[PDB]
């Protein structure tokens, strides 16, 4: 556990993770690639959708 | 080769005489370098000079 060390009471939001991807990966890959995924049926461009 | 983020690098040198065509002969390749990148590689080029 990492809870007194780095954890803000503002909340530290600088640890962030993918949540929403197309595929799964294969082992040991990695991805920085931060494009709008479209998490449904309609596709969407620009900045949000 | 790139196999698991690993990128193998296998060569031979050889002593020819031949103008413009692919010679027929036997030689095994010895591996030489061994690199632990990781990444997804899909083209090549080559560069001259």
């Amino acid at each position: 556990n990492s809870n007194n060390l780095d954890s803000k009471v503002g909340g530290n939001y600088n640890y962030l993770y993918r949540l929403f991807r197309k595929s799964n990966l294969k082992p040991f890959e990695r991805d920085i690639s931060t494009e709008i995924y479209q998490a449904g049926s309609t596709p969407c461009n620009g900045v949000e959708g | 080769k790139n196999i698991d983020g690993y990128f193998k690098i296998y060569s031979k040198h050889t002593p020819i005489n031949l103008v413009r065509d692919l010679p027929q002969g036997f030689s095994a390749l010895e591996p030489l370098v061994d690199l632990p990148i990781g990444i997804n590689i899909t083209r090549f080029q080559t560069l001259l000079a």
